[PDB]
């Protein structure tokens, strides 16, 4: 059982289209237990000024109840049967899935069904989840990490719909109206643009069955089966600094604009970022990690923790990395980066990438560890390529890739490119975009 | 007086030329890298 014939023989993953447009796929294995959930093509990005943050005002509601069974019922039935329900809103994606046992895989079905489609958009629960929603903005405003990549969008694509957030803004969640998540829903919740997805001991034919009987409601012109295409949304280099040298350490972001899902560039980037890798305190490596950058890091103490990172979109993508420094030692850090960024394009070297496509490939067998995961793998394969892509086909692509391409496409991508920037917290010794813009050539 | 006279003056003419067109360039390069700070904004977000 070599690793080549381990991928031959992963059982393939099923996909069917209902008339209504929903496509419904599936990879079935052995397991008395299994994932199924509803990933649609939904977010921020489709949102506007008006309505923005919607989508996530909604995910707060998916859950408290349906027109055919109010809270409680809802939630009583779900609890009682050991089925866990969970979801998510980002900027392009949506998905509502739930965990349970493949013996219930039918009745589960069902209960997906009614939840996009019939959400009780209760009157005095969207008053109820409005005050719970202002919560969770001032929670995330402290997480760093995330305020960074906030930002990050916020300029990176300013003027754009990608520039907002997913949870949106104060007003809007102050304002929204039981007519606007309404709208919402009815807008974008829509049979071509979902799948269902699932994933464990399940039947491929009795899923698309048990789907052919809740997921109904067809459509009668072309413009309630046609998927519309989002405008592009314009790159800008620059930088977004919000200073505050009250908080203990900085936050840093750097990113130029990527090529976006359908690219096969994409399996180059990732390896590149493989080379460089990742890191943070704890990794015992330590001052021997093969990431050169990482082991920097440790020799000169250049920060808490930095990850490299390929962000794909339907027609962009961010592709760059983020760290978490004390004040002083900002400037090290980031030169360092930027050096390892110009390594990259220039002197790459076979060894290098050797080891980042083994790093990628255990990556990729890594994501797909659990039924959910594995779910989530097909929601998003059907939803940005159309298609499931199987583990040998990466591998493949993966194992096609070599030094001198990777060059080429980091070059490409990245070598004398304006950048985005974003920096939170003590960030004074970060010397300006100028510098940094010239931290993009020579190496 | 003056034996280079019509040297001095060819000179002149070029120092003239290369002046002009060197003055202007540097002058776009200085106004590019600043371009930065001139246009630059920024605002103050105190705390609730
Ligand atoms: C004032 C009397 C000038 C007589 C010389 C006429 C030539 C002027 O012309 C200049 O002369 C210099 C030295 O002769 C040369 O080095 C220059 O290349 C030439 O352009």
């Amino acid at each position: 059982a070599t690793y080549a014939q381990t991928l031959q023989n992963i059982p393939e993953t099923n996909v069917t289209t209902l008339d209504n447009g929903l496509r419904v796929a599936s990879e079935e294995s052995s397991q008395p237990t299994c994932t199924v959930g509803v990933w649609i093509g939904a977010g921020s990005r489709y949102e506007n000024e008006k309505n923005n943050g919607a989508g996530y005002f909604v995910e707060h509601l998916a859950f408290k109840g349906t027109k055919k069974r109010p809270c409680a019922a809802f939630e009583k039935e779900v609890e009682s049967m050991g089925a866990h329900f969970n979801g998510y809103t980002s900027r392009e994606q949506t998905a509502f899935y739930i965990k349970a046992l493949s013996k219930d895989m039918p009745k589960v079905v069902e209960l997906l069904a009614d939840v996009v489609q019939n959400c009780a958009l209760e009157e005095s629960q969207i008053e109820k989840e409005r005050g719970v929603i202002l919560q969770e903005l001032k929670e995330m405003d402290n997480d760093m990490t995330n305020v960074t990549f906030d930002y990050l969008h916020a300029t990176a694509f300013q003027g754009t719909a990608l520039a907002r957030t997913v949870e949106g803004t104060t007003e809007n969640i102050k304002h929204l109206t039981r007519a606007d998540l309404a709208s919402y829903i009815d807008t974008h919740f829509k049979a071509p643009r979902m799948v269902l997805a699932a994933a464990g001991g399940i039947s491929h034919k009795e899923l698309v069955d048990a789907a052919r009987q809740h997921f109904s409601g067809v459509s009668f012109t072309y413009k309630e089966d046609a998927v519309p295409i989002l405008p592009r949304c314009r790159f800008t280099g620059s930088e977004i600094r919000a200073r505050d040298d009250a908080l203990p350490v900085a936050h840093v972001a750097l990113a130029v604009e990527g090529p976006g899902w359908a690219d096969p560039d994409n399996v180059v980037l990732h390896v590149a970022n493989a080379i460089i890798g990742r890191y943070d305190r704890t990794f015992g490596g330590g001052k021997h990690l093969s990431s050169r950058l990482a082991a920097l890091a440790v020799e000169h103490k250049l920060c808490h923790s930095f990850q490299t990172f390929n962000t794909s979109y339907s027609d962009t993508g961010l592709f760059g990395f983020h760290f978490v420094a004390d004040p002083l030692s900002i400037d090290d850090m980031m030169f360092c980066a930027q050096g390892e960024w110009m390594r990259l394009c220039t002197s790459t070297t076979e060894s290098e990438v050797k080891r980042a496509k083994n790093h990628l490939r255990s990556a990729m067998v890594a994501q797909l560890d659990g039924t959910t995961p594995v779910c989530e793998t097909i929601g998003s394969h059907l939803l940005n390529y159309g298609r499931r892509i199987s583990l040998e086909e990466w591998d493949s692509r993966i194992s096609a890739v070599d030094a001198r391409m990777v060059r080429d496409v980091c070059s490409k991508y990245i070598y004398d490119k304006c950048p985005a920037l974003a920096a939170v917290g003590p960030i004074e010794q970060l010397l300006d975009y100028n510098r940094i813009r010239s931290g993009m050539y020579w190496i | 007086a003056e034996p280079e006279h019509d040297q001095r003056k060819r000179m002149g003419l070029k120092m003239l030329l290369i002046s002009a067109l060197l003055t202007s360039l540097l002058y776009y390069m200085k106004r590019h890298k600043w371009s930065v700070l001139k246009s630059r904004k920024m605002a103050y977000r105190p705390p609730k």
